[PDB]
């Protein structure tokens, strides 16, 4: 197995500082120029640092000066220490061995902010009362006013993926809501029960809801 | 710092045809070595990055064949033949001669198909949330084609835009169809008030529009 792994992300005070770590399955970083990037939506994919196996550092004018970029080659652990953090440095940040095939991992989320976590409430979207019609069946969750981003909603433990639609949260006034939908055959709804499951990791939530109850 | 330049959208492409996104760098790619030090990855709706080529002609692991890469000196081409609903999404080159890295911007790719009429299905609120005091009606205009809909809500046959926020997807990776969210909120008293709400969906698909509504008092 080879894969990259990040963490240390989450919410921190402008002005505060936070230092990341990413650990490897099948990469020995001393061995290679290893970077961190981030990612902020729809701006372009930004290079933040490197480290070449014999330790020269290197950084772009945006963080040169606050962040530094650092390897335990005992334990195989390459960081990110973020200083003086901005609002502008808010973003996905991933680990990177970027030269030969590049790898990345999965990224971890860094939000400079005043706010604190909140956690998302959950309702379930189900049919009015009345006369059915049509040989399918759409519900949904709604997971309302959350902070930071991201919320996952999985159906049935992963066993409708297929048939689902997850909508793109929104923010008003500091707190995001996001929507998702499933459809399912009328035959075998609501006789059998659908049940939307929403994790929020920045809280540490996980919330089910069946859709008849 | 070598640039890297793309479109940000291509000419839309049928199922089963070939595509090609192309990308500029402003210096040549090729090393003294030979090789040329261009990559792509995608990044697909709702998932994470994922490498596609390196030194321009090496495919990375689960990467089909259909994918290739050619060009010389500061132009270069992805072609993706047999495209597949599951291949939309942004195409990124970038280039890993120098450092520092650098990306380009980025080529949504998307897929031609067949009109679709929306699914239209509308929710009363919860009565978890009105216990809370809260009532957000939703309205789900579901897989369709092309991607320009418009939604009106009505309460009691009298239009309403305080307290409605929308939200679309990207096109589907499934069917290449579009999907749309939009949320009526108010306060439960408010709610409380009417009966009858009432969600619009307008689409070219038809000169009527699709009406989904429930009565609060019905049952």
């Amino acid at each position: 197995e080879v894969k990259l792994v990040e963490s240390g992300g989450g919410l921190v005070k402008p002005g505060g500082s936070l230092k990341l770590s990413c650990t490897a399955s099948g990469i020995t970083f001393s061995r290679y120029i290893m970077s961190w990037v981030r990612q902020i939506p729809e701006k372009r994919l930004e290079w933040v640092a490197s480290i070449s196996s014999g330790g020269i550092t290197y950084y772009p004018d945006s963080v040169k000066g606050r962040f530094t970029i650092s390897r335990d080659n005992v334990r195989n652990i390459l960081y990110l220490q973020m200083s003086s953090l901005r609002s502008e440095d808010t973003a996905l940040y991933y680990c990177a061995r970027g030269q030969g095939r590049p790898y990345w991992g999965q990224g971890t989320l860094v939000t400079v902010s005043s706010a604190k976590t909140t956690p998302p409430s959950v309702y379930p979207l189900a049919p009015g009362c009345g006369d059915t019609t049509g040989s399918s069946v759409t519900l949904g969750c709604l997971v309302k006013g959350y902070f930071p981003e991201s919320v996952t909603v999985t159906w049935n433990s992963g066993s409708l993926s297929s048939s689902v639609h997850t909508f793109p949260a929104l923010l008003q006034s500091g707190l995001y809501t996001m929507s998702s939908s499933v459809t399912v055959p009328s035959s075998t709804w609501p006789s059998q029960t659908v049940t939307c499951s929403v994790a929020h990791p920045a809280s540490s939530t996980t919330v089910d809801k069946k859709l008849e109850p | 710092d070598i640039v890297m330049t793309q479109a940000a959208f291509s000419n839309p492409v049928t199922l089963g045809t070939s595509a090609s996104i192309s990308c500029r760098s402003t210096k040549s790619l090729l090393h003294s070595n030979g090789i040329t030090y261009l990559y792509w990855y995608l990044q697909k709706p709702g998932q994470s990055p994922q490498l596609l080529i390196y030194q321009m002609s090496n495919l990375a692991s689960g990467v089909p064949d259909r994918f290739s890469s050619s060009g010389s000196g500061t132009d270069f081409t992805l072609r993706i033949s047999r495209v597949e609903a599951e291949d939309v999404g942004v195409y990124y080159c970038a280039q890993n001669l120098e450092l520092p890295p650098t990306f380009g911007g980025g080529t949504k790719l998307e897929i031609k198909r067949a009109d679709a009429a929306p699914t239209v299905s509308i929710f009363p609120p919860s009565s978890e949330q009105l216990t809370s005091g809260g009532a957000s009606v939703v309205c789900f205009l579901n897989n369709f084609y092309p991607k320009d809909i418009n939604v009106k809500w009505k309460i009691d046959g009298s239009e309403r835009q305080n307290g409605v926020l929308n939200s679309w997807t990207d096109q589907d990776s499934k069917d290449s169809t579009y999907s749309m969210s939009s949320t009526l909120t108010l306060t439960k008293d408010e709610y409380e008030r009417h009966n009858s709400y009432t969600c619009e969906a307008t689409h070219k698909t038809s000169t009527s529009p699709i009406v989904k509504s429930f009565n609060r008092n019905e049952c």
